[PDB]
């Protein structure tokens, strides 16, 4: 296995106006 | 040459080094000078 | 003393320097129209610095050694893929044209920082108000998504109003039944492969979209091939133009000045190409990133800023 | 202690400065030449404890934790450093540093004479220990598991910081020896009930009290091997450390604001063991063992005997070097197939001879095998229980039950049976990886012909 | 793997509170923490009761 | 999809250095780490430290204090005192309420 | 218990209640007209509570 | 704007707080408010688009609303005492209304609706300005007056700003937000204090200053908004990686860094004057700062979010920032706590 890092679907969480 | 655009700290800045090691040299002799002209004055004003 | 305000009030202004010449010229045209050699003529005749088009590599060669970079620290695209697989889902294709809007960004404001410093004209061969032409080849042709569109308008819409446009701007019209013909006359392999469809939508938005829009600002000069084979006779145009029309009029010693601040700053130049909006098409892993950023970093000269690089031959690092 | 503590703060400086192809030699040389300083600790021939300054002092209580950490660093440098092979330099000298500043705060934990001196440094090894588990974690879940670490903590560590606040604005002074020598006794009204609560929280947290334990598990589960047996062998003994400490000056509400506790210890313990009968995974089997054992501290400190304490004692350090051994070992198969599943490799004794030795002697260590001291910390703390009041030999009868289960059980799945054969990437235990495990285990087998220095301040 | 993520990661949200639930778990929680109080306090009480009136025999009874 | 790294594959440690200790990659740092653990950790620490502890002595008092035992408990058998009194403050010095 | 109960009562409550207070009294229209119109409730307020206690 | 602009009105900006201080007549305190109100609206307006404006609209109503109420304080007080300051004797409610204005003036809530909103509107140096050089004036106007102030509007409001500074930035991707409310909540700590120890509130003043100036330099070096543009400081400027997470923790209280102090010693003195119960929520809310800070240190230093094909670009090109207050003021807002006996007193 490999350390997971964030994909593009964890950021887009991040890519609102509210959390 | 190695960088096509020549760096901008491509050589010291000769004013820069000599001012801040001068600064430093004197900061010291100042405060070591302070140092001794108050243990003189805590000594003298306090009868040691 | 680097350039800033207290450079300005000293003495350092533009409007000093500026003479008749002190323009931005463009040189517009197709694919094989003669870009090359005019733009490099226009430029000798009238004392300006010519400007190569920007390309995959034209920010390779402006730093560090002036060496072109291996692909994976140079944008990690290639032309010559894209003209033999345009539609691979890999996102080349729109990462490559992601990538050439940034570097021909970068060009610009090299360009303008030379003509607001020195007063030197510059004459670029496309820039930034004509690589949209490019992409909405692409997109006519299937290209690149919809997305990958809206992706580049934003990218656009947040870099190119800081900029004042070219002067004057030259196309050069050749039909596309010649320019095929050029291209096959050429020689690359890869480059032959291009649908006419393609070139045609190319030469499409350069009559119906750029000119319109650059005529509203700029002097436009058009010329079929057999007026621009000599490049003196368009130069004898440029001589006699008055340029009576766009910013240039109502700009001052203080508009420059924060102008300039803004050209000489490469990472506030490209700062809004890098906005975290997620396409497939240019978004790159942590893994990968990480990889390329590290790999980078131990180059011959870019592992320190330049001037602090011992392996280069860098010298007084414990004074700098 | 500025002996043991100003060498530890010069392995920071020796990481940065050493070679690429020196820090892991260098700094693990140099760490257990710091843990052999560590022992003129114990040159305690007389029965008062050796007060160094105003800041430290050592007692037989923080003696024993302050060598188990300067000897944990070492080992936990080993652990690390095959997982991180792939790491860049600067990832490797900042995971060592990260490393070095828990064992330079944890020493001064243990040796801070004042205990708003010891809050602090008990909440700054949150920073390294966060960095680590998130940082060099494996899983998403890494994530979720340094909130819950963070402010499981913090939460409790609030109310405990506005007590000891409360008791320096009256006592005048929060050092640990004055408050000895004129604790007056607490009346019983229900202001003193939330004190004891709240000097009483933050370390029952950090044990962890049943109930209060999701961290652990999360913490453990998700954690890089080095943080899992700081975390298991030390960082639980903070709170053990802390109730033992400020229960001096809490008398005499522990004889009834302790029973909830007494409870929830005792039953927790049940609930814990019987967990590790059905886990499947092999981290967070080791993981629930921990909660369980540290159920019986919990328990024991609260009833305040001298059988009771020199019991806990005992168990903090058999614990601290027998779950950090299990914790190493797992890890080894691990490295290896990259799954925590305790079902998925199985036979391995067939391949690993040695290193299923060494898996038989832990989990023996672990179940309280006389006479080692796992065994004398269970069975001291069982005889303070009984004479607390005999029913408790009911509970105690019954988690000993489970707890030969599902350390035996733990060995025959994964130790025996036929070989999971398809597993051809299984390497010949390293040289490194046995070395680790002698480690731990000569210490826990020394430890056991002198017990005499772990009996903490009551034996 | 979906085994074991079916009975760790996605337990909970898989999880509807229901009366059924609800009592199982206050009964599994509290109900032997409570049993077992009165067991020792109980316990606790007849023995301090003892102490009180000397009737208890800790005749060589000297480590606790 | 998005731009990624492949996942590395399993390498065996073994292939190419076949006296790999599990240290590092390359063979002489490697055995000069495993020699310093081996030192270091057994023949300094575990040696001379439990050597140390072994003539720590007087531990605590645990030796002086049965020297003294014996002392007091030949001294009161002799002079007809008790082994052990049950108080042990003097009750003269206790000055108690009223 | 543990997956479930325990999760539920102390870190999932926890987490649920402060996610809806921040969710209250962050969602505010951006019209300076309904500000001052709750900076005037403030001022009646503290008027009152002084009031009060004369 | 040319120099002669920028002389005259940064002079002003610098004027105001200096003449609010030195002041011994209330009036001229007043005056000094009124400069750098009017001054700092060509600057939080000078980029004109339609956010900035509407940003220096809500703060130019916001603080001349304000600016009446404590100039009715000033007045009343002179009808009733016949002098241009406040005395012991100043009427009760002459002084409460002049804490709400300025509270009004500060930020603190209720009255704080208007301070994430008009930092959002405005570039980031200007943001630094109004979070930081800002609050002296209205500060140095209370602490002036703090054996009249009534402690149960001033313990009401500096829990309202904690509690809402809490919850208003747990909820955030907007960095100028999550600095907006981290300044509300911090204003709560050193509001609270102000009645019983006007040193405190200057202790707690420094350290937040010297916290959120170099925060905003941090930003203000790749102009970074989110919390995904801030995530892209590992490809970027990853040197900046070790004292943005120190700093963003240390602004969260943990110790052992120096933003632990201000809150450490708030406590303790607010509880040598049995403030039990206010101080026990008081910390129990600063708990929520660390989180969603923690969760701003989990996108940045403590994992690598995905980035983008054109950051190669900028990796090939040169910064000139930060400068050399950004690495002075990143140490001393971290590793002081070994100093503590030299701030407090
Ligand atoms: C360290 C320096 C000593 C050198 C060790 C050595 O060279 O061993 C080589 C020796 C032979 O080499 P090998 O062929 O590779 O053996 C490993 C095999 O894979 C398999 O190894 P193994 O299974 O054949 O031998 C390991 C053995 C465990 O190790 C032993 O040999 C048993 C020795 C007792 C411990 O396993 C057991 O039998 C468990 C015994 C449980 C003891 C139960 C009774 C305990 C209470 C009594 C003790 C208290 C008495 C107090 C008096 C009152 O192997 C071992 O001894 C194991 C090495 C690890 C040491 C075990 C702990 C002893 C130290
Ligand atoms: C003389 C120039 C003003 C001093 C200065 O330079 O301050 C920095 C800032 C402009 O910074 P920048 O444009 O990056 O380059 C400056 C190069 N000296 O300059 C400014 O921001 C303007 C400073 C105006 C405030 C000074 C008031 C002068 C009256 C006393
Ligand atoms: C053969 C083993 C041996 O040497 O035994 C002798 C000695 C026990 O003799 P002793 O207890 O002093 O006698 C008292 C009355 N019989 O045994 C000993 O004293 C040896 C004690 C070993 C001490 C440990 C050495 C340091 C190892 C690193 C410590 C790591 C563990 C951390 C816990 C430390 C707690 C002290
Ligand atoms: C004064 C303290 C002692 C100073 C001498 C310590 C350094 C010894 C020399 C050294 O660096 O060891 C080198 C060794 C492997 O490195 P290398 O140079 O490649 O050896 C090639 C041999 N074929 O790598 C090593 O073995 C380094 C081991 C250093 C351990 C520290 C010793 C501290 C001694 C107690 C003080
Ligand atoms: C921090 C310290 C942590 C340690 C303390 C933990 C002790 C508590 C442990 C046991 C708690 C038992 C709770 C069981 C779980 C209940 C739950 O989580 O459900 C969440 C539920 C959401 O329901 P919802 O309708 O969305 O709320 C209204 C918003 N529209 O309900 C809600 O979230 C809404 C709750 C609204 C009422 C809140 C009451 C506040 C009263 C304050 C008085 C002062
Ligand atoms: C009490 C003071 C409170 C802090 C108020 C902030 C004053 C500075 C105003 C400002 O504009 O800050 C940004 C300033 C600009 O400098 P820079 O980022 O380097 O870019 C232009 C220079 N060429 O960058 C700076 O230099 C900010 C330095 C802040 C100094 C804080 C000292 C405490
Ligand atoms: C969820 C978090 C829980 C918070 C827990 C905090 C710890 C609890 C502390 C005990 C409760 C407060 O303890 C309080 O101490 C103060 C002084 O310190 C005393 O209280 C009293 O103090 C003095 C006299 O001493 C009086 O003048 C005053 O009017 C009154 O407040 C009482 O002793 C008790 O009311
Ligand atoms: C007696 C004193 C003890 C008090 C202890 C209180 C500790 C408080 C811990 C705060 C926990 C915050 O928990 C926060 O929200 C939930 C908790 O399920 C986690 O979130 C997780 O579960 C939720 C379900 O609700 C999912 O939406 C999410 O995808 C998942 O990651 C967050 O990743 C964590 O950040
Ligand atoms: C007095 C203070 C004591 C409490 C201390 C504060 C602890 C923090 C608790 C509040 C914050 C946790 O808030 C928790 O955030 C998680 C983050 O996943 C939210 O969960 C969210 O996860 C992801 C990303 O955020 C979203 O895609 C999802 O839809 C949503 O559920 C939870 O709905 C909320 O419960
Ligand atoms: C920034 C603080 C430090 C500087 C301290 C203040 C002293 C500044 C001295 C330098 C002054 C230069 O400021 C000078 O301003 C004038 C207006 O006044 C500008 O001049 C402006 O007005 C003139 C009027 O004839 C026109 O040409 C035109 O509208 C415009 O250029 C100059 O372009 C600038 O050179
Ligand atoms: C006694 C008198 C006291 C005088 C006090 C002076 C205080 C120092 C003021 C420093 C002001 C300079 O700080 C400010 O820098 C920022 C960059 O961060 C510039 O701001 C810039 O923002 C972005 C990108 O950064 C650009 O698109 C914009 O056009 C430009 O304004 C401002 O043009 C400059 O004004
Ligand atoms: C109380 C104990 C002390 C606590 C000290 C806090 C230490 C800082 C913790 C936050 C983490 C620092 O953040 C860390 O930054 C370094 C470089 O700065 C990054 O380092 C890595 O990435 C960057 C580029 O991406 C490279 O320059 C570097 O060589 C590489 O190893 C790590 O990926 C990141 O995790
Ligand atoms: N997709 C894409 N291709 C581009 C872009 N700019 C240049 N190219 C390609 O890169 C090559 C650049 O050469 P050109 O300058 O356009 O044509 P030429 O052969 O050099 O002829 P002249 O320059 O006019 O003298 C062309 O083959 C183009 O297809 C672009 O913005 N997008
Ligand atoms: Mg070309």
């Amino acid at each position: 296995a490999r350390q997971w890092q964030p994909d593009i679907e964890w950021a887009e969480q991040f890519s609102g106006a509210v959390m | 040459k190695f960088y096509v655009r020549e760096p901008v700290n491509a050589k010291p800045n000769w004013l820069a080094v000599g001012l801040s090691v001068g600064a430093s040299v004197f900061m010291w002799i100042y405060l070591i000078q302070t140092h001794n002209e108050d243990v003189l004055e805590y000594k003298r004003r306090n009868g040691l | 003393l680097r350039y800033g305000l207290l450079a300005a009030i000293l003495g350092d202004k533009t409007t000093k320097k500026l003479h008749e010449y002190s323009r931005v010229i463009t040189v517009d045209g197709n694919i094989c129209s003669g870009k090359n050699k005019l733009a490099k003529e226009i430029a000798q005749q009238l004392g300006m610095k010519h400007y190569p088009e920007a390309g995959i590599q034209y920010s390779s060669t402006t730093t560090g050694d002036g060496r072109p970079l291996d692909i994976e620290f140079s944008g990690s695209c290639s032309l010559e893929k894209f003209y033999d697989d345009p539609k691979s889902n890999d996102g080349n294709s729109y990462r490559l044209q992601s990538w050439l809007y940034a570097s021909r960004l970068l060009q610009y404001a090299d360009a303008l920082e030379h003509l607001l410093s020195t007063g030197q004209g510059v004459v670029l061969e496309r820039s930034i108000y004509s690589d949209f032409v490019f992409l909405e080849a692409m997109y006519n042709q299937g290209y690149i998504r919809k997305q990958c569109v809206d992706h580049y308008n934003e990218i656009k819409r947040l870099t190119l109003p800081e900029y004042l446009p070219p002067h004057a701007v030259i196309y050069i019209d050749v039909p596309v039944p010649e320019v095929q013909s050029r291209i096959q006359k050429k020689g690359d392999p890869h480059e032959m492969k291009v649908t006419s469809a393609y070139l045609q939508d190319i030469e499409n938005a350069y009559k119906k979209t750029f000119l319109p829009k650059m005529s509203e600002m700029c002097e436009v000069l058009v010329y079929d091939s057999w007026e621009a084979e000599d490049p003196t006779k368009v130069v004898e145009d440029i001589e006699y133009l008055k340029y009576n029309k766009g910013p240039w009029l109502k700009q001052d010693d203080w508009t420059f000045h924060y102008l300039r601040m803004l050209v000489q700053d490469k990472t506030e130049v490209l700062n809004y190409t890098t906005i975290p909006v997620y396409l497939p098409e240019i978004t790159i892993g942590a893994h990968q990133g990480s990889r390329i950023y590290n790999s980078f970093r131990e180059l011959p000269g870019r592992k320190y800023a330049p001037g602090y690089n011992a392996e280069v031959g860098d010298k007084w690092i414990w004074l700098k | 202690m500025l002996k043991i503590i100003l060498p530890s703060l010069m392995l920071l400086p020796l990481t940065w400065l050493s070679s690429p192809k020196k820090t892991w030699t260098n700094v693990t040389s140099y760490s257990f030449l710091i843990s052999l300083t560590s022992l003129t600790l114990l040159w305690q021939t007389d029965e008062n404890y050796k007060n160094f300054s105003n800041m430290f002092s050592s007692d037989p209580l923080s003696t024993p934790l302050i060598i188990l950490t300067a000897w944990l660093l070492p080992l936990m440098l080993m652990a690390s450093q095959n997982h991180l092979k792939k790491d860049n330099n600067v990832l490797q000298k900042l995971y060592i540093s990260m490393l070095i500043s828990l064992q330079i705060l944890l020493i001064m934990t243990f040796s801070a004479t004042e205990l708003i001196m010891f809050y602090i440094l008990f909440e700054a090894t949150l920073i390294p220990t966060l960095i680590i588990i998130t940082r060099w974690g494996n899983q998403t879940e890494r994530l979720n598991a340094g909130i819950y670490f963070l402010f499981y903590t913090l939460i409790g560590s609030i109310p405990l910081l506005i007590a000891l606040i409360l008791i320096q604005n009256h006592v005048g002074t929060l050092n640990l020896m004055i408050l000895s020598f004129t604790t007056h006794t607490l009346d019983a009204s229900w202001s003193n009930n939330l004190l004891w609560l709240a000097c009483m929280m933050a370390f029952l947290i950090k044990m962890p009290l049943y109930g209060v334990h999701l961290w652990l598990p999360k913490a453990h589960v998700e954690a890089p091997i080095a943080g899992s047996m700081i975390l298991a062998a030390i960082l639980l003994k903070l709170g053990s450390y802390g109730m033992i400490r400020i229960s001096i000056i809490l008398d005499p509400l522990t004889k009834y604001m302790a029973y909830p506790f007494i409870l929830l210890s005792l039953w927790g313990m049940i609930m814990t063991s019987s967990i590790c009968l059905r886990q499947t995974d092999l981290k967070s089997l080791i993981a629930y063992s921990s909660v369980s054992h540290m159920a019986l501290v919990i328990a024991s400190i609260m009833i305040q005997t001298p059988w009771s304490f020199m019991g806990a004692t005992m168990l903090m350090i058999a614990h601290g070097l027998t779950s950090s051994l299990l914790f190493c070992l797992a890890n080894s198969n691990y490295e290896r197939i990259h799954s925590r599943t305790m079902i998925m490799a199985r036979g391995l004794q067939m391949v690993f001879p040695l290193m299923a030795t060494w898996w038989l002697m832990a989990s023996l260590a672990n179940l309280a095998l006389p006479p080692s001291i796992n065994l004398m910390g269970e069975l001291f703390i069982t005889m303070s229980l009984f004479s607390w009041s005999n029913f408790t030999i009911i509970l105690m009868g019954i988690n000993i039950i489970i707890t030969g289960m599902y350390s035996m059980y733990m060995i025959i799945t994964t130790q025996r049976g036929k070989l999971t054969n398809h597993m051809i990437n299984l390497q010949p235990s390293h040289t490194r990886e046995l070395t680790l495990m002698a480690l731990h285990m000569i210490p826990l087998i020394l430890l056991t012909t002198s017990p005499k220095l772990i009996t903490g301040l009551t034996m | 793997i979906r085994w074991t993520y079916a009975r760790s990661a996605n337990i909970y949200p898989n999880f509807r509170p229901t009366p059924k639930n609800s009592l199982l778990g206050a009964v599994a929680g509290f109900g032997p923490l409570i049993f077992w109080y009165y067991v020792f306090k109980t316990d606790r009480d007849r023995k301090e009761r003892l102490i009180q009136e000397g009737k208890l025999d800790r005749k060589f009874n000297i480590s606790y | 999809q998005w731009q990624e790294d492949p996942e590395p594959e399993d390498e065996n440690v073994y292939a190419k250095n076949p006296d790999f200790h599990g240290y590092d990659s390359d063979p002489v740092v490697d055995v000069w780490n495993m020699r310093a653990v081996f030192f270091f950790g057994f023949s300094i620490v575990l040696v001379f430290g439990t050597t140390f502890v072994a003539y720590v002595p007087d531990y605590r008092m645990q030796e002086w204090a049965r020297r003294e035992a014996e002392r007091l408990v030949k001294y009161r058998e002799v002079n007809g005192l008790p082994i052990m009194e049950s108080n042990y403050f003097d009750p003269s010095k206790i000055q108690l309420p009223e | 218990l543990d997956l479930i109960w325990l999760e539920k009562t102390i870190p999932k409550s926890t987490s649920t209640l402060h996610t809806n207070m921040t969710t209250l009294t962050t969602n505010q229209k951006g019209l300076i007209k309904l500000y001052f119109m709750s900076f005037l409730i403030n001022i009646i307020l503290i008027i009152i509570l002084y009031s009060i206690n004369l | 704007m040319n120099p002669i602009t920028l002389a005259i009105i940064y002079f002003t900006i610098f004027l105001g707080p200096v003449i609010t201080m030195s002041s011994t007549n209330l009036m001229l305190m007043w005056v000094g408010l009124e400069f750098s109100l009017l001054a700092i609206i060509p600057m939080l307006i000078n980029k004109k688009n339609p956010r900035s404006t509407e940003a220096a609209t809500k703060y130019f109503v916001t603080q001349a609303t304000a600016s009446m109420i404590i100039l009715l304080a000033i007045v009343l007080n002179y009808k009733q005492l016949g002098t241009w300051m406040f005395q012991q004797q100043t009427n009760g409610l002459i002084l409460n209304m002049t804490l709400m204005a300025l509270s009004m003036k500060l930020g603190l809530a209720p009255f704080h609706f208007w301070l994430p909103e008009v930092t959002q509107g405005i570039p980031l140096h200007m943001g630094l300005i109004l979070l930081t050089w800002q609050k002296i004036a209205p500060l140095s106007i209370l602490i002036q007056i703090y054996p009249l102030l009534n402690s149960t509007i001033i313990l009401m409001l500096a829990i309202t700003s904690i509690f809402m500074g809490a919850w208003g930035g747990l909820n955030q991707t907007q960095m100028r937000k999550i600095m907006a409310y981290s300044s509300i909540a911090h204003m709560g700590w050193m509001l609270a204090i102000l009645p019983y120890n006007p040193s405190l509130t200057l202790l707690n003043l420094m350290i937040y200053i010297i916290l959120t100036a170099p925060m905003f330099m941090a930003l203000m070096l790749n102009n970074s908004m989110t919390i995904n543009s801030i995530s892209l400081l590992w490809n970027k400027t990853p040197a900046m990686l070790t004292m943005i997470s120190l700093m963003l923790l240390s602004l969260g209280g943990l110790p052992p860094l120096t933003g632990f102090l201000p809150k450490w010693i708030i406590i303790t003195e607010l509880m040598k004057n049995n403030c039990l119960i206010m101080a026990t929520l008081m910390a129990m809310m600063a708990l929520l700062n660390l989180f969603f800070y923690t969760r701003l240190i989990y996108s940045t230093s403590l994992t690598m979010f995905p980035t983008n094909n054109n950051s190669k670009m900028m990796t090939h090109q040169t910064k000139t920032k930060p400068n050399l207050m950004f690495s002075t003021l990143a140490i001393m807002s971290t590793m002081t706590l070994p100093l503590a006996p030299q701030l407090i007193t």
